[PDB]
């Protein structure tokens, strides 16, 4: 083999190059489940707008446009639970990651 | 469309992962050769000597 | 198209029963979680 | 004409009898508001 | 741009609840000190 | 018409926060040689020393 202590600067720069590559890797995984979190936020925005447009139906006792709102809105909520829970999801594995980064 | 959209949301995502992955397998390689090679075999070289 | 269409229903999670069940009972939900609203500003 | 025509509803948020019910909304909010500002002044 | 920003709260030391803890009692502190200034003047 | 005037509203707006992050992803270039390579590469170099 080459000069065994050339080997350890030569390794131990070697290494660095990979340390980066699951660094952008984390990084990249938190783009996605804040990405999500926005459109969760659309999505029980657009959830938030049709409850107004069931609290505006709570007003003056338009119920069943509070029904048809908030039972379209089922659909929407179960899309923003759907996006939460896909976002809960994402919590764990990016603080994880990031603990064994930080460990490691 | 709403399924499709999701599939490729998951995609993204599922790209990220191994990503991380890609470079989760990598660090294996250090440790043999930073710790077996260098620190158990040309360590106990010189060690022994 | 006839085999074309009954394809897909099979791989698919197929209509049901239960599945109306799940849909009075998911607007049922909501229907008492409207009601349920109601109340909660009136008091 | 008329399959360019019923592209564009599709995409865009599509007449619904909601936004009646939003249009006498807002148009009864500002009939309801009219008549608010009227006694203000009266007062 | 959102991988972008999430790069910089890594290294850099990220938000916590200690640190508005920290500003409350750093907010505190000076409210402390202040209402102590008040009075030594007083005095 | 109301609506285009909108989107060409907004775009101006949208292409002024991307001027921020133009600006904004560059700094991250100075940490990383003033800090990294010059307070923790050559600094160590010389500190080593």
């Amino acid at each position: 083999q080459e000069a065994p202590e050339d080997l350890l600067e030569r390794l131990l720069g070697e290494m660095e190059l990979e340390l980066i590559e699951l660094r952008r890797a984390l990084a990249q995984t938190i783009a996605t489940f804040k990405s999500t979190e926005r459109q969760r936020d659309a999505q029980q925005l657009i959830a938030q707008r049709w409850y107004e447009k069931a609290q505006a139906a709570l007003d003056r006792g338009n119920e069943q446009l509070a029904r048809e709102a908030l039972g379209q809105r089922q659909s929407y909520q179960s899309h923003t639970e759907a996006l939460g829970k896909s976002l809960g999801e994402q919590r764990a594995l990016v603080e994880q990651v990031r603990g064994q980064l930080q460990k490691l | 469309e709403r399924k499709y959209l999701e599939l490729k949301s998951q995609k993204n995502l599922y790209l990220a992962r191994l990503k991380s992955a890609i470079a989760a397998q990598k660090i294996e390689e250090i440790a043999g050769n930073l710790d077996n090679a260098s620190a158990s075999s040309l360590f106990e070289r010189i060690e022994t000597k | 198209i006839l085999e074309l269409e009954a394809e897909r229903e099979l791989l698919n999670p197929p209509p049901s029963p239960l599945d109306k069940k799940f849909e009075q009972w998911e607007e049922q939900q909501a229907v008492e979680a409207t009601l349920a609203a109601m109340k909660a500003r009136r008091s």
